[PDB]
Formats: structure tokens, C-alpha cells, sequence
């Protein structure tokens, strides 16, 4: 359940809260890390906690909407939804 | 300094 080094569910929330608001953040690989985690949690069917991460990343990318984070919102949402169309056949509507 | 590639998310996600 590790995500950006954060092991616990409260840790990933607080750490990715910092990652988005305080960092110069690197190439889109770091966004695709959370996309990979969405795909893994899709295989493992732990989408309970992954929905938590999606809706909180919606919150944060909408609150920190500045160029790369605006683009990261569309990138993160779309990629989770296409893999969720592959497995479940429906798109997760956090909005 | 130049680490070649400088991640944050991925860095911690491999460093832990």
C-alpha cells in the first residue's frame, strides 16, 4: 500500500497533499506513479481507498490549479477512468 | 548538483 514512500493511508493523503502544493514537481512520471497505483488497486480491488485518493487529488488539483497541475488533473482522471473502463466497464464519477 | 533525473514522488516511492 506504499505511495510516494508513504506506507499508511493517512500518510499518503498528507504526503501527496504536500507533493502537489509545495513541490517544483518533476516530469509527468510522478503523476503517472499515482496512475500506476490506480491500475494496481484495480487488480487488487482496493478501489475503496483509491477512490479516496482520486477525490482528494481532484480536490488538490482543483485547489492548486496552476499550468502543470491543471494538466495533471486531466491526465490523472482520464488514465484512471480508461483502466477502470477496461476492468469494471464504468467511469468513477467523483464529480 | 545534477542527479540526472530528479523525481520527488517516484524518489520517495523508491527511497522508503
Amino acid at each position: 500500500g506504499n505511495l510516494a514512500g508513504a506506507v499508511e493511508f493517512n500518510d499518503v493523503k498528507t504526503l501527496l497533499r504536500e507533493w502537489i502544493t509545495t513541490i517544483s514537481d518533476p516530469m509527468e512520471e510522478d503523476i503517472l506513479q499515482v496512475v500506476k497505483y490506480c491500475t494496481d488497486l484495480i487488480e487488487e480491488k482496493d478501489l475503496e481507498k483509491l477512490d479516496l485518493v482520486i477525490k482528494y487529488m481532484k480536490r488538490l488539483m482543483q485547489q492548486s490549479v496552476e499550468s502543470v497541475w491543471n494538466m495533471a488533473f486531466d491526465f490523472i482522471l482520464d488514465n484512471v477512468q480508461v483502466v477502470l473502463q477496461q476492468t469494471y466497464g464504468s467511469t468513477l464519477k467523483v464529480t | 548538483q545534477s542527479t540526472g533525473t530528479e523525481p520527488f514522488f517516484k524518489q520517495k516511492s523508491l527511497l522508503l
